[PDB]
RNA sequence: GGCCAGCAUCAGUUUUGGUGGCAGGAUAAAUCCAUAGGAAUGUAGCUUGCCUCGGUAAGUAUUAUAGCCUGUG
RNA sequence: AGAACUGGCGAUGCGGGAUGAACCGAACGUAGAGUUAAGGUGCCGGAAUACACGCUCAUCAGACACCACAAAAGGUGUUAGUUCAUCUAGACAGCCGGACGGUGGCCAUGGAAGUCGGAAUCCGCUAAGGAGUGUGUAACAACUCACCGGCCGAAUGAACUA
RNA sequence: GCAGUCAAGCGUUCAUAGCGACAUUGCUUUUUGAUUCUUCGAUGUCGGCUCUUCCUAUCAUACCGAAGCAGAAUUCGGUAA
RNA sequence: UUUGCUCCACACAAUAUAGAUGGAUACGAAUAAGGCGUCCUUGUGGCGUCGCUGAACCAUAGCAGGCUAGCAACGGUGCACUUGGCGGAAAGGCCUUGGGUGCUUGCUGGCGAAUUGCAAUGUCAUUUUGCGUGGGGAUAAAUCAUUUGUAUACGACUUAGA
């Protein structure tokens, strides 16, 4: 029905800074720098009082209005990722075969290899995306920790681990094997 | 109005530009089309790839060598759309097609000449903001064109040379405007302003 | 640290926004938006320029960067008073837009004798520019 | 596509490669490459100007070589000329390697080694016109067949009303260009080595 | 069917000897000319009373002009239309400058959104909305907000030449 | 004195502009002017509460330092 | 296949439906000029890439009577509407707090207390707390929903119509 | 001949894992009819052999989804010629 | 194979044309954004300005454009040379140095035009070939026949022979 004016606000905290060049959002904070290309959405940014940013859509349809809210969420995810960080935690579950995962290095890429998954002799390799820091957890049995700034790079690298250890030609309800997300949190403490 | 009109194919629609050029060719105007690899087609990339595959499977059954020829270059894809807009089987339609030259990128001497655009054929001026469009260079590579990287390497080298030419021209234009501003406050400057000049 | 975001100033369709009719019987006169009917139709009034108050389509007019305080739905007598108070026709004539417009009817009104005089005057001016440009 | 920019030849060419450019060697005056040899009669600017263009341009560099048929027991007496692409870094030294190898010889041991898999490119043995039974491997018709049994019975349907391009039919057999891959090298022999 | 006008039409139901001076029924008809206006008048009296063109006459036909043709109003219009399946009743609100102009856009809107032709639309009533917040449709509420300013973040200005020597700019 | 044309003044057919004088409607309706009444997408003022000496925020207030609507003439 | 009325084809070219004996327009001496019919005006193709309001995105869109096919049934695709319900006495969604007292109800018996199961649905406190929505315990425990509130700020829920 | 819609019931309980009555909507021209438009101053008639190509309404192989799928073996469905 | 072949300056001829009659006047990129100018801590920076079409810009006055006299400038422009550099995607073009020479309407003059008789494109292109003058350069092959068999119906293919 072509909503004349729909608008969402973006709250920017103390330490970080946001710079936009005609759609190119650059969020720079204590943990680093994040850049995103949003040139496929066609929204309008405006700075109000150096602590709040407003995004406006003029004469947009229902689908185009639905693309307004995802703009604010993507920028907020970029903002919270450079102050609080993003920390994904997984657990290894197996019935008989202990899954062995180690950090390897070929051609300077820091792959993640998986061994002894359901007794398979094949070594599945998972490449670590840039910005994601992989660390093995302490005092918890079979836990891996994925940490980084970009939520869409930590979770996608996380999704690669979850989808590489699939079970085929068996009953999924019985063979409870895989690398599953346990908790999606933040890197910084107290929050 | 001009002996040879050079049209920049970047940002244009293959169908709306061809219909413009086909009418100009029939009227006896020579047309040169450059940068045919940057032409735009309305609809998503998967739409146009499926349409070309439907065209690709159309061939003469008993001899594939005499059927419809599926050209892969972006210049010839634009030519195929333009060829069907002209009565090319007559002597008048054949003479019109010899007045047209279509190239990928910007070739020699047409690189040192002025390029124009067709306002009723720009993608930005015809498509609603939000509609998906396909680039002819990417579509051609997916169907069998193997010169996308060669043109892109040559086009990048050409832009460096043209940027240096523009810096000399922009600096010379600023020197011209300084002398034209000093030409003001005189008798001949005020008399020209009275006559609209 | 700066939080720079580009502003990208736009001409808003609003009460008091001065329009320039480009298609229709007026074709070049100045009017002001009185009330907004919908997304595509607006109510304009050009009493100083002679434009009758009417409902016009937004495609037949082009908004100007001039704006003056006008109440919503103000009648013709009210619009004409605020037009002269803000001196809209004086600010418009000082803009480069109107000076570029007023230049093009002046060239179109040039006679054959005046077209010859412009040729002579530009040759005298070109002599001074070429002399000044060749010594620096 | 790729396009050759210029070609540079050696100062002296043997009669083996000179015989390639003629159809009647015995009648000709053997004037080939006589005026081109005057380019080396200068200080070398005529050849050096062309080499500089190959280093600047020409991202692909190929060498012109010809066989030594006189060491071969064939009676052809005419060498075969072919282009071989150079594999190496820094396009400039490809020209410099070719320049220093003009009129010099290259052996197999500098190109191929033992236990290497190579592709052989050659034209097959010719057999002339051959029937469809042996050219395509089609089954022979029974003995009771009239008007010949070494044929293809049905060459197509009523519709389409044409002979298909994909039906087996008699014609030329052999003398085709083929390249078989994955051929292991077992011995790199030496002629001087008894 | 065209650029409309508003007419008032009075029928009479021609006098018999038994009944002189009949009731003089009246309607308001939206039409392009007086010929269609008189035709639409008889079409509706044939749906309400035992009267037709042969049994009655047209006393008077007068064109009704807008009292304030240059003041933007909100119009609440009730319509009854025939669809491909059955008959339905609608209520819509149109923000326009006159009753005639608001009716003209309704026929365009009814044909666009419901594929209803002019022959299948009955105008039940065109009434003015006196007070704000009595407007029930959201697409009319948007233009009644205080201090309403909206831009046009795209500018496709039409050209007259087949070739232009500069790339167009959609700044606005 | 042929043949082929140009221009002018005409006639027949027709096409495309400029412009004048009148007759009708609610003797157009409006705008406009005068008068009365009224309302908020509530103007000034007043008052309240936050506040980088003022800008906002919600109550009051029917023309005031903005205006509008309706009726009548 | 067989009748009725009328118009056509056959006996009929012409303009249109790309194409066609019947359809639309219109019927024909030889020419000129003007105007139209039916049908069209992005290019082929003579004529506005006219104007105006909307609708539609289709990983087999659609595009014009005769006409060269598509249905029942479906879609939190999108648009418009109908009816009912919540509603200025703060809804919807989310988070958070309580979620019980009489009472392990009358039953059954290796054992059953709101939750294997059969038959009953009341009282107190009150803002609300169902002899209880699911998880679980041999059985209790623990957790949660119904239900009522804390804060957050205006439209929202359901069934249908095309 | 093939495919849907509705869901009374079967399925240990559980309509829709799998099926599925009573009804109803279609598709296909590989069956057989019906018709008599083309051909009786002739289009050589069944089957097999031989050979090419195409269709998908998929038997197998590839990748997946579902199950009253533990494994094994099957069943149903999807992308697919 | 009777002084032939090729190239440049020129002269006379014919032949040919999908159509010269002021100038095809060169950033890139974005379009819910940019161009230009300027400042600055050189940035996704501050400020100013511009668009709303090339309706521009440059060029344009003289017998299709004469003959001459000066003034003011040390410019503008054409041509033949020359210096240097860049350009390979189809470069075959672009930029630049030095002087020579011609014109100059930047300004002020003096003569000449008619009769082509009231309009009749009023000839102003380059395309190839031919032919003569004379200024440079170059001094071969192929095929048939014979022969070979890595080939082959015949042609073709592969070889050889002063």
């Amino acid at each position: 029905m072509k909503y004349i004016q729909t608008e969402q606000q973006i709250e920017v905290p103390e330490g970080v800074t946001v710079s936009i060049k005609s759609r190119i959002v650059k969020v720079v904070g204590p943990r680093g720098t994040l850049t995103k290309n949003l040139k496929h959405i066609d929204v309008t940014f405006t700075k109000v009082n150096n602590q709040l940013i407003k995004v406006a859509v003029h004469n947009g349809g229902r689908k185009h209005v639905a693309a307004l809210r995802t703009v604010k969420s993507l920028v907020d995810n970029m903002i919270t990722g450079v102050t609080k960080g993003y920390k994904y935690k997984m657990r290894y579950v197996y019935a008989h075969f202990p899954i062995n995962v180690n950090i390897v290095e070929k051609d300077g890429a820091k792959f993640i290899e998986v061994r002894n998954f359901l007794g398979d002799k094949k070594i599945r390799n998972v490449p670590v995306r840039d910005g994601v820091t992989i660390e093995f957890s302490t005092n918890v049995k079979d836990e891996i920790v994925l940490s980084g700034n970009s939520v869409e790079d930590v979770s996608q690298n996380a999704a690669d681990l979850q989808q590489i250890c699939r079970v085929r030609n068996k009953d999924i309800r019985k063979f409870l094997d895989g690398i599953y997300v346990s908790h999606k949190g933040f890197i910084t403490e107290d929050l | 109005v001009e002996p040879v009109v050079v049209i920049d194919g970047k940002g244009h629609l293959v169908g709306r530009l061809a219909s413009v050029v086909a009418k100009q060719l029939l009227n006896g105007q020579k047309i040169v089309v450059v940068r045919a690899e940057e032409l735009n087609i309305s609809g998503e990339f998967f739409r146009n790839k499926l349409k070309y595959h439907d065209f690709l499977r159309k061939a003469t059954a008993f001899n594939k060598t005499r059927g419809p020829f599926h050209f892969r270059a972006p210049s010839r894809i634009f030519y195929k759309a333009l060829r069907g807009m002209v009565s090319h089987k007559t002597a008048r339609g054949k003479a019109a097609l010899e007045r047209l030259k279509v190239f990928e990128g910007i070739p020699p001497p047409y690189d040192k000449k002025k390029r124009v655009v067709v306002p009723q054929a720009l993608r930005v001026l015809r498509l609603k903001p939000g509609r998906k469009y396909t680039t002819l260079g990417k579509l051609s590579t997916s169907v069998g064109w193997k010169y996308e990287d060669v043109v892109a390497k040559l086009e990048a080298k050409r832009k460096v040379s043209s940027a240096e030419y523009y810096a000399k021209k922009r600096a010379f234009t600023k020197k011209v405007a300084s002398a034209n501003a000093t030409a003001a406050e005189s008798d001949v400057a005020k008399q020209l302003a009275a006559l609209g000049y | 640290t700066d939080s720079i975001v580009k502003a990208s100033n736009w001409r808003l369709v609003e009460v008091g926004r001065v329009v320039l009719i480009k298609k229709g019987q007026s074709a070049g006169k100045l009017a002001a938006i009185v009330e907004i009917i919908d997304q595509k139709k607006v109510l304009i009034d050009g009493p100083k320029a002679g434009v009758p108050r009417q409902a016009i389509n937004l495609g037949q007019v082009v908004l100007t960067p001039l704006t003056f305080a006008l109440p919503r739905g103000a009648r013709t007598a009210t619009v004409s008073k605020k037009w002269a108070a803000a001196a809209v026709c004086e600010k418009w004539a000082a803009s480069s837009w109107a000076k570029k417009i007023a230049q093009r009817e002046r060239r179109a009104a040039l006679t054959d004798f005046e077209r010859f005089q412009v040729m002579v005057l530009r040759k005298q001016k070109r002599y001074t520019v070429k002399k000044a440009l060749a010594k620096a | 596509g790729l396009r050759s920019l210029t070609t540079v030849w050696a100062e002296h060419l043997s009669d083996e490669v000179k015989r390639r450019f003629y159809k009647n060697w015995y009648k000709s005056k053997k004037k080939a490459f006589t005026k081109y040899s005057a380019k080396y009669a200068q200080d070398g600017a005529g050849i050096e100007r062309e080499l500089a263009r190959i280093k600047k341009y020409a991202s692909v560099v190929r060498v012109l070589v010809h066989t030594q048929i006189r060491k071969t027991p064939l009676a052809q007496k005419k060498a075969h000329l072919a282009e071989i692409q150079l594999n190496g870094g820094s396009i400039s030294e490809k020209v410099d390697w070719a320049r220093e190898h003009f009129e010099k010889t290259v052996a197999v041991d500098s190109v191929f080694e033992q236990n290497e898999m190579i592709d052989a490119i050659a034209v097959t043995k010719g057999h002339g016109f051959e029937g469809v039974t042996h050219r395509w491997g089609t089954k022979k018709l029974p003995r009771k067949t009239h008007r010949g049994l070494r044929k293809v019975a049905c060459i197509g349907a009523w519709h389409p009303a044409h002979v298909m391009w994909s039906v087996a039919r008699a014609g030329q057999r052999g003398y085709h260009s083929r390249t078989s891959i994955n051929h292991k090298i077992y011995r790199v022999g030496k002629g001087d080595d008894e | 069917m065209a650029h409309f006008k508003e007419y008032q039409v009075i029928g009479r139901r021609l006098p018999t000897e038994s009944v002189p001076e009949p009731k003089l029924f009246r309607m308001r008809i939206f039409a392009s000319n007086e010929v269609i206006a008189k035709s639409r008048y008889w079409y509706f009296l044939q749906k309400l009373h035992k009267v037709k063109k042969a049994s009655g006459e047209i006393v008077s036909i007068n064109q009704i002009n807008e009292a304030h043709p240059t003041k933007v109003k909100n119009f609440g219009v009730w319509v009854r239309y025939d669809s491909r399946s059955g008959t339905h009743n609608m209520y819509k609100e149109i923000r326009d400058v006159s009753r005639v102009a608001a009716v003209e856009t309704l026929y365009q809107d009814m044909a666009a959104r419901h594929r209803a032709r002019f022959r299948s639309i009955h105008i039940l009533k065109v009434a003015e909305i006196e007070k704000t917040a009595d407007v029930k449709r959201q697409y009319v509420k948007q233009f009644l907000t205080k201090d309403l300013k909206f831009p046009l973040p795209h500018r496709v200005q039409k050209s007259t030449k087949t070739f232009s020597y500069k790339r167009p700019s959609t700044f606005y």
